[PDB]
């Protein structure tokens, strides 16, 4: 785990697509609980959490001419979250809003590059094929319950000047929290319950300690390398919380930030290890491995050059890897890094690859990537 | 679906605001009190306060202001509510009837805007030009005081400086200046503005930006002929004014925040100040002439009040000290110190039942008439509050000197249990004065072989206490671990064991911790005036609630509800055990359901399967918004408090088709209470039309009673209250729909499934002509009801409280 | 020379690649990703 010269930024830029894009700035919301109709790609199947980016490739007609009317209108379709995978369950979803798009004609047919963005959560009311093979849903988007805080009801006229807080200091940290808790929460002693119950459901107090369990991660965990919004925040930490497909359903359904960071706040604190999902023991690796490579945390989505979407997750040792082919630059997801497969040992499945500096200069020098979709979490 | 009663047994006792000023008439000194809805006109005398009047608003009072415009001969009042009601009112007096006049009144609510973070700020010129105000972060509204602006007509001016913590209207400006503190990263700074009507705008301030304390709060305005403002922060107290700048950093004031604040003189010469912690000091400016400038600033210790929320001084040395935590004062400030160096001495003393934290209902004497006891107060004004109706509401104090948490009545050894809380500076700890957990006629301290500092950091030491019932002395204080909070109590006897115990859960909190990882059960006797630990327990948890589940001890540890048999060992032996996700905090037992609720309002209903051993889920709601309590009224109907000071029902309807129905909790009424509920209790105050009683106790001392009514019932007191409301002229002109409608935050849906029942106990308040034009065309039991039935109807429903 | 679409899996002979690629545990959309 040595210190990372790495430019962090760069993965976040996909330059593995191609050249730059079309980017399209023109960001679209709905209102709340506003009934909309949009389309769906059959070839997208992962869980898409707002805020984070999907990289995508289409080769089919079918998807290339419905991107192509997207680009056209708002440019948002949606990202089914399927409970089981088979027969296209869907019981919630999520809008993605393109936000780069990239044409080519290389190998003889048209293929389109494209990165979009998880914007809002949405229920399903009516999912219908169409007769170009395009499903178009019916979609209700879901609302952000923002609550205010827990003793703005509860707070004395006097005591709501001074309320704002100085500053955050540049031992320390704990004293200064301690005089947080006793400012904010005074009033806490109007009402039957303590200060500290309090402040197991305060935003920035949830917020301080999942950055506080995030910084083993990442030492060069600058505060402003993470979103100060309870909202943005949380759906940022969702995505890159190493979880099964269930709880990530579970995490999308919360409409409550303070609700989705006690929540990951739980999972944090129980989730230990990762095993093979090909297996059932073979244990691939822990969550003290789990280190920041890009700005979007360790956990990541990317894209081959056959358009298959991998959550990757970026960690600083394996074990019970087997490992397949060479290192070869090419396509690499982290620039400067080769890849090479990476199976289970015992069932010899697909989990990851691993990745080796390419100059003697670059730190780390090697580190490796699992599929999400190829892990579970295990629990001790 | 549901139908529901609501009335208040005793009216808020807490002041949140008072003013003096001539409203009643010129000459009369009149003193304005602010009790949450209520607002009382006294006239001050020579012998003490006069009572004058007493009105109820349709509303929480945020603002509340004095003011007389040019013209005028008397003060205008000028109040803003918590919903953004603004009403200027006038005074009245013809004969001996008296009636609040309103000379203006409008909403100054705004579609957007985040309501700021440290409240409604509402402040007039002093030349009386307008009225500002503060409501959202970055705006001004600016009322015009024009007579003819009869609706409160306002406009915003945007403000570049978000977080404003104070402002004011300065004195001698040819224009309405205002000075505030606000914050930005850069620190804290004191900055001035110009405000135009004509051209809606500010203009550059008088004299300039200046940089003031980190811990600047507070903002006074001197009058003429000193001018310029006083900034008030944790250490230092500043005089601003053009170039003149002065400072001081008094070391007195440097032990508690100073909150509150009054002018003693008219001249701006001294001013009355008040810590947190009940001190009360005065502020005096030395003035010298050249042209009338300030020399220096002197701060005196006056002496201690009760913790004061605010101050006004009367006359004659005689100050109003209203107080959240304790009993309202009047006090004197005499000229010379007494023995003890104070120069207030206490003159009267106005009762304050808030904070209600808990409470129990009890028939002390046994006369089939139930009397309530509730852990009133916080800090050195906690106490307990005996309530019972008289031949209106009887109230006897028993002081304690610290904060009471929780109470409980065991009738076999004629005593109280009450947990209890004291703060203790780390000097190795020292109480800060007597209270009772120290002065307890026999005391004990745990010893259980289970499980930095600074001298002034504080700590909170736990205690039980065994109170007599009759005496009401401390017969008992057993004093908890350290670092142990004491959460829950109970009393009851569990198992075969004849025996009854006081059940005590606490949780092991560092501040280290997020959330307590340890907790204790403990079971405790008081026998032959000694309290022995019986049994005690180990948990992996908080035991946020307790209950006696039909004989068996079913508690809340962390997010996992425990049902514990009471062996004949004399041991708690885990039974069973239920996983919910979401932490226990209210814990509701009714024959073998059990009502388990969160801080979010995260509603569940399981049922105890006494064949299976097991519990299962029966029901569940969940809606993200902040809970203050619940209670089961009866086997369906499930009774809340959640935020913005709203009562809500839920009903869980088992006899649904779909299995879905069948485990959703579809809320079934709403109200817009305006008091923060704390506790609920199954009892009633009177000698034992309505089904059932809960009273119910608020942070503004406020006692309320929620009662069932009939179908019928509830039909007939929606017409009479759409009647009243139609003929009850409101103060402030506020409609009664508006104010009972559920309010949240931008988000409010009307009222449904109760009976506003004060409203329907003022119908026997108004002449017989108004009765005659409330009842006509209505229909009592059908048949053309009268006005002596409805008045025979309402003399039945106030006789539940 | 073989290479598997999903992953960059390399191998000479065609069994060991029909292996691999059903053991992808995924609906494979071979329909919308090959070229
Ligand atoms: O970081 C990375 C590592 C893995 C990922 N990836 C694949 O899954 C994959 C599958 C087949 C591939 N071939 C296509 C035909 O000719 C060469 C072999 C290439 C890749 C590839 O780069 C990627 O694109 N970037
Ligand atoms: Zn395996
Ligand atoms: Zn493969």
């Amino acid at each position: 785990p040595n210190i990372i010269n790495f430019d962090t930024s760069l993965p976040t830029s996909h330059t593995y697509l191609g050249a730059d894009m079309e980017e399209f700035h023109g960001r679209t919301l709905h209102d709340d609980d506003s009934c909309q109709v949009i389309p769906v790609l059959p070839q997208v199947m992962m869980i898409l959490i707002p805020g984070q980016t999907l990289p995508l490739q289409l080769f089919h007609p079918q998807e290339v001419s419905m991107v192509r009317n997207l680009i056209q209108k708002d440019r948002t379709f949606a990202v089914l979250a399927y409970s089981n995978v088979q027969e296209r369950e869907a019981q919630f979803g999520t809008t993605a809003e393109i936000y780069a798009y990239r044409e080519e004609q290389d190998f003889g047919i048209e293929i389109v590059k494209v990165k979009a963005i998880g914007r809002q959560r949405f229920k399903v009311l009516e999912l219908r094929t169409q007769s170009d093979g395009i499903q178009q849903a019916k979609v209700q988007i879901l609302p952000e319950c923002v609550l205010p805080s827990t003793m703005s009801a509860v707070q004395l006229e006097s005591l709501n000047k001074c309320q704002i807080f100085p500053s955050k200091p540049v031992q320390c940290s704990y004293k200064w929290w301690q005089k947080y808790q006793k400012r904010k929460f005074h009033c806490a002693n109007l009402t039957s319950w303590p200060r500290w119950l309090y402040s197991l459901y305060d935003a920035e107090t949830l917020m301080d300690r999942i950055k506080k369990q995030l910084r083993e991660w990442d030492e060069n965990l600058k505060d402003d390398s993470l979103p100060s919004n309870p909202i943005d925040f949380s759906y940022r930490v969702a995505a890159c919380l190493p979880i099964d497909d269930v709880l990530r359903i579970q995490l999308l359904k919360i409409g409550s930030a303070i609700q989705r960071l006690r929540c990951e706040l739980d999972i944090m604190n129980k989730c230990t290890s990762l095993c093979c999902k090909q297996c059932q023991e073979t244990e691939i690796t822990t969550k003290n491995e789990i280190f920041s490579l890009s700005l979007c945390g360790p956990m990541a989505a990317y894209v081959n050059p056959h358009g298959y979407v991998h959550e990757t997750l970026t960690v600083y040792k394996a074990c019970n890897l087997n490992l397949i082919g060479r290192p070869s630059t090419e396509h690499s997801w982290f620039p400067g890094y080769a890849w090479t497969v990476a199976q289970c040992k015992i069932c010899a499945s697909h989990i990851g690859w691993k990745f080796t500096a390419t100059k003697k200069d670059m730190s780390p020098q090697k580190f490796w990537g699992l599929t999400r979709s190829a892990l579970l979490p295990t629990i001790p | 679906m549901s139908y529901n009663y609501v009335v208040t047994a005793q009216k808020p006792t807490a002041v949140n605001g008072c003013v003096t000023g001539h409203f009643t008439s010129a000459e009369d000194l009149n003193l304005l009190i602010a009790k949450n809805t209520r607002l009382e006109i006294y006239v001050v005398t020579a012998e003490g306060l006069r009572p004058v009047k007493e009105v109820g608003m349709y509303g929480k009072i945020a603002v509340m202001e004095l003011f007389r415009p040019k013209g005028e001969s008397k003060d205008l009042l000028f109040i803003l509510t918590a919903k953004y009601n603004a009403c200027i009112l006038e005074y009245k007096q013809s004969g001996e009837s008296i009636d609040i006049i309103t000379r203006a009144h409008g909403n100054v609510q705004d579609r957007i805007g985040r309501p700021s973070e440290t409240g409604i700020i509402g402040i007039i010129d002093p030349e009386c030009r307008m009225i500002g105000l503060r409501l959202y972060d970055g705006l001004f509204k600016v009322i015009p005081l024009d007579r003819d602006n009869k609706e409160l007509k306002a406009f915003n001016i945007r403000l570049e400086e978000l977080h404003v913590i104070d402002v004011k209207f300065l004195y001698g400006c040819q224009a309405p200046t205002i000075c505030f503190v606000y914050q930005d990263p850069q620190g804290r700074h004191v900055k001035t503005y110009e405000v135009s009507l004509r051209e809606k705008e500010f203009n550059k301030g008088p004299w300039k930006q200046e940089n003031v304390e980190a811990e600047a709060s507070m903002v006074i305005a001197v009058p003429e002929p000193f001018g310029g403002a006083i900034i008030i922060g944790q250490e230092s107290i500043t005089y601003h004014n053009g170039d003149k700048y002065l400072a001081i950093a008094p070391p007195i004031i440097k032990q508690s925040t100073i909150v509150c604040h009054n002018r003693v003189d008219p001249n701006g010469s001294r001013y009355l100040l008040g810590d947190m912690e009940g001190r009360l000091f005065m502020l005096l400016l030395e003035k010298e002439e050249q042209t009338v400038t300030l020399k220096d600033l002197r701060v005196e210790l006056l002496g201690e009040t009760s913790i004061a929320e605010c101050l006004t001084y009367l006359d004659n040395g005689v100050v109003f000290v209203g107080s959240r935590l304790g009993d309202s004062q009047l006090v004197k400030l005499n000229v010379d110190s007494n023995e003890q160096g104070s120069y207030v001495v206490a003159m009267e003393t106005f009762t304050n039942l808030g904070p209600i934290v808990d409470m129990c209902v009890v028939d002390l004497e046994r006369q089939g008439q139930g009397q309530l006891v509730t852990c009133s107060g916080a800090f050195k004004e906690g106490s307990l509050r005996i309530i019972r109706n008289g031949i209106k509401l009887h109230i006897r104090t028993v002081p304690l000197y610290e904060s009471p948490r929780k109470i409980c009545y065991q009738e076999v050894s004629q005593c109280f249990g009450v947990l209890s809380s004291r703060i203790e500076v780390q000097d190795g700890t020292t109480a800060l004065r007597p209270s009772a957990s120290t002065q307890a006629l026999s005391s004990s301290v745990s010893s259980s072989k289970l499980f930095e500092t600074s001298f002034g950091e504080e700590v909170e030491v736990h205690n039980l206490l065994i109170i007599d019932q009759h005496t009401f002395e401390v017969l008992h204080a057993h004093q908890f671990l350290q670092n142990e909070y004491a959460l829950s109590l109970v009393s009851c006897k569990l198992g075969k064991d004849p025996n009854t115990y006081f059940i005590v859960g606490t949780a092991m909190v560092y501040p280290e911790e997020a959330e307590p990882k340890q907790g204790r059960i403990v079971v405790f006797q008081y026998s032959d005036g000694k309290l022995q630990t019986v049994a005690e327990k180990e948990v992996k948890g908080a035991v946020y609630s307790m209950v006696e589940f039909n004989g068996k001890l079913l508690a809340s540890i962390n997010s996992t509800v425990r049902l514990y048999e009471w062996t004949t060992e004399k041991e708690l032996r885990t039974e069973c055990n239920h996983y919910n996700n979401i932490m226990a905090l209210y814990l509701k037992t009714k024959g073998d359901f059990i009502l388990v609720g969160d801080l979010m309002r995260s509603v569940l209903l399981l049922a105890y399967k006494p064949m299976e051993g097991n519990f299962e889920e029966i029901a569940r709601d969940f809606n993200p918004n902040w809970m203050s309590a619940v209670e089961i009224l009866d086997d369906d109907n499930f009774l809340g408090a959640e935020n913005a000071f709203n009562l809500f029902v839920c009903q869980k309807d088992s006899a649904a088709t779909t299995d879905e129905e069948r485990q959703h909790l579809q809320e079934v009424g709403l109200f817009h209470l305006g008091e923060f509920v704390n506790v609920f209790c199954h009892g009633s105050l009177v000698m034992q039309p309505t089904q059932g009683s809960v009273l119910f106790g608020t942070v503004n001392g406020m006692i309320g009673l929620v009662t069932s009514l009939s179908e019928s019932w509830y039909n007939l007191l929606l017409d009479m209250q759409n009647r009243l409301n139609k003929v009850i002229k409101s103060v402030g002109k506020i409609e009664h729909s508006f104010w009972r409608s559920f309010h949240t935050e931008r988000k409010t849906e009307p009222a449904t499934g109760f009976i506003d029942g004060d409203l329907i106990e003022s119908f026997l308040d108004i002449s017989r002509p108004k009765m005659q034009e409330v009842v006509a065309n209505l229909q009592y039991d059908k048949r053309e009801a009268t006005a002596d039935d409805l008045i025979k109807v309402v003399e039945e429903l106030t006789r539940i409280h | 020379l073989l290479f598997c679409p999903i992953c960059g899996f390399t191998c000479r002979q065609k069994g060991n690649l029909l292996r691999h690629i059903n053991l992808h545990t995924g609906e494979k959309l071979f329909k919308y990703h090959l070229y």
